């Protein structure tokens, strides 16, 4: 199986306009026939099912300012939350689509008193 | 695989329990068959794949071949049944079987 | 469009992961010319050639797909080259895994609907359906198969 | 556009098998796309339970090959997940999802996106 | 019966040729398969060559350094294996044997196995008359 992980486990800040989420994989996840690495972030609000915002910058239906930056096996695959998302309490997951089995890494950002 | 080593002969006392082998790069996989040739006769099969026997074959030729060297294991020699034996190595790296090794036995 | 270049192209994504060292493809070609295996299926498919190299680190199957037949070298000793639309290559280390994988392949090739689908279906789907068949059997545990090993061939 | 709905006897004893049924809408099961289950534990741990294909293929990802069985009823537009001899390690929420290739600049990028999902829970014991 | 009998030996000068053959009866020839083995004096079980069963296509093969000079064939209607020897050399004088294996090597068949030779006959002695 291909193991996915969120390197900082997130929770970097409670407040901060320019912070990132960061995924790493044990495999390159790169298809040489496409020159594209197949992975996803699946942002989720508490109490709700996860939904995908960014797939290598694709399917941004509920688009907000954001980014997709990595490319290699481990490297540093990130997204930038930007100053305001209006989804400020959330859990994010690390996913890959290169081998058959899927697993998920995870981390969150939560501002609670 | 490829060349199969052997001693020219082994002197076997009734209780020696001699470990007489066929060499090669690795015989713990890509195993061999063993044949026994009575003097002035053609060789015949003495043992099958790994450790199994044709009917009529005694408790000798019972080696487990647990290592990478194929050991026949002869618990002495009975009566007039002393005979030359050899082995067959399929040798998949060439797609075709090679034969070799083998010893002649003596007693007394 | 020939078996030598198809075998090299097919082996390339597998060698890249270190599955087999020492290039391998030249040996695969020499092995197929010296002793072909049965190739003609009851339908339109072609059976999988195998090498049984002794420098194979683990077991894997490469598949891919051709658009045109390349008249891959025949098997029965007759002037009958066998048109091949899908060229396969498997790796192995000993006799037992070759016999087990070839028997499994035998069971797969007699499913004619699967082979026609292989002829028209996409590369993601080729990966998915073969992976499913490999993992379905109680046998074949440990044989590696990933999306990088299925590519279109010339 | 499309919503899925989990239903079934989530309060299942270990002596019997888990039986969870997912109703889906907006499409026909045999035309395309794949249906699957995502299992979520009390934390952020998620697991991939495998696929049931539009063509009937059943790809049981878990190593518990004789534990998980997935069947289909195309007249009811429902999928049925069963787990034999359910244990306490299987208590989790369960989501059904419908995903497969969606149009991108390329006619087939097979980027599933978790575009369609359900929502529900079960409890073992 | 069961036991095979090699025939066709004799005294042949270097550079000549001879057809050697091995007879079988009492069992079905095609349910086993035959190949050639040589025993030069002081040696044993030298490989001569190999052909496959018609079930596996009848593919021919040769032992290393004996390509061409040894042509191996069969006659399945007589339960007889034969080898056409040419380009004879004195160092190749030996007792020749036909070895009976048990196996196949193909698709839509199974029966995968190692040669596993079992029983064969005394062989035919091929020497130089001189
Ligand atoms: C392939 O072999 C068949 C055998 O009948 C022959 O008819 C056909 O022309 C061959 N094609 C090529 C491209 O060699």
């Amino acid at each position: 199986d291909i193991v996915m992980s969120q390197s900082p486990s997130s929770l970097a800040v409670s407040v901060g306009e320019k912070v990132t989420m960061s995924c790493k994989s044990s495999q390159s996840l790169l298809y040489s026939s496409n020159q594209k690495n197949y992975l996803a972030w699946y942002q989720q609000k508490p109490g709700q099912s996860p939904k995908l915002l960014i797939y290598w910058a694709s399917t941004r239906k509920s688009g907000v300012p954001d980014r997709f930056t990595g490319s290699g096996s481990g490297t540093d695959f990130t997204l930038t939350i930007s100053s305001v998302k209006a989804e400020d309490l959330a859990v994010y997951y690390c996913q890959q689509y290169f081998g058959y089995p899927l697993t998920f890494g995870a981390g969150t950002k939560l501002e609670l008193k | 695989s490829y060349e199969v080593t052997q001693p020219p002969s082994v002197s076997v006392s009734p209780g020696q329990m001699a470990r007489i082998t066929c060499g090669g790069d690795n015989l713990g996989s890509k195993y061999v068959h063993w044949y026994q040739q009575k003097p002035a006769q053609a060789p015949v099969l003495v043992i099958y794949d790994d450790s199994e026997r044709p009917s009529g074959i005694p408790e000798r030729f019972s080696g487990s071949k647990s290592g990478n060297t194929a050991t026949l294991t002869i618990s002495g020699v009975e009566a007039g049944d002393e005979a030359d034996y050899y082995c067959q190595v399929w040798d998949s790296s060439s797609d075709h079987p090679l034969f070799g090794g083998g010893t002649r036995l003596t007693v007394l | 469009v020939t078996q030598e270049d198809i075998i090299r192209a097919l082996a390339s994504p597998l060698i890249k992961d270190g599955m087999v060292d020492e290039d391998f493809a030249e040996y695969v070609i020499a092995r197929e010319n010296r002793s072909p295996t049965g190739l003609q299926a009851k339908g339109v498919g072609v059976a999988i050639p195998h090498t049984l190299g002794d420098y194979v680190r683990d077991n894997a199957i490469s598949v891919g797909i051709l658009d045109k037949p390349v008249n891959f070298s025949g098997w029965y000793q007759s002037p009958d080259p066998v048109p091949v639309r899908v060229v396969f290559m498997l790796a192995g280390r000993t006799w037992d895994d070759i016999v087990i994988v070839l028997k499994w392949i035998k069971d797969v090739i007699l499913d004619e609907e699967f082979m026609k689908r292989l002829l028209n279906m996409s590369d993601e789907e080729i990966y998915r359906q073969i992976y499913t068949r490999i993992s379905k059997a109680p046998n074949l545990s440990g044989i590696n198969f990933s999306r990088e090993y299925v590519r279109h061939l010339n | 556009d499309v919503q899925l709905q989990e239903s079934g006897p989530g309060l299942v004893k270990p002596s019997q098998s888990l039986s969870l049924t997912c109703s889906v809408t907006g499409y026909s099961i045999t035309s395309g796309y794949y249906w699957n289950w995502i299992r979520q534990f009390p934390g952020n741990k998620l697991e991939w339970m495998g696929y049931i294909s539009y063509d009937g293929s059943n790809n049981y990802n878990p190593s518990l090959k004789n534990r998980i069985s997935i069947t289909r009823d195309t007249s009811q537009n429902q999928f049925f997940l069963k787990l034999n001899s359910v244990t306490t390690e299987d208590t989790a929420s369960y989501y059904c999802a419908r995903e497969g290739p969606y149009y991108d600049f390329w006619s087939g990028y097979y980027a599933y996106y978790m575009d369609v999902w359900g929502k529900g829970t079960t409890v073992t014991v | 019966e069961v036991q095979l009998v090699e025939s066709g030996g004799g005294l042949v000068q270097p550079g000549g040729s001879l057809r050697l053959s091995c007879a079988a009866s009492g069992f079905t020839f095609s349910n086993y398969w035959m190949s050639w083995v040589r025993q030069a004096p002081g040696k044993g079980l030298e490989w001569v060559g190999f052909i496959k069963n018609k079930a596996d296509g009848g593919t021919a093969a040769y032992a290393e350094s004996v390509k061409g000079r040894f042509t191996i064939s069969r006659d399945d209607s007589k339960n007889t294996l034969y080898l056409q020897m040419n380009s004879l050399k004195t160092e190749d004088t030996a007792v020749y044997y036909c070895a009976r294996d048990l196996g196949r090597y193909n698709f839509w068949s199974g029966f995968y196995s190692q040669n596993r030779f079992d029983v064969w006959g005394p062989g035919v002695l091929v020497t130089v008359s001189s």
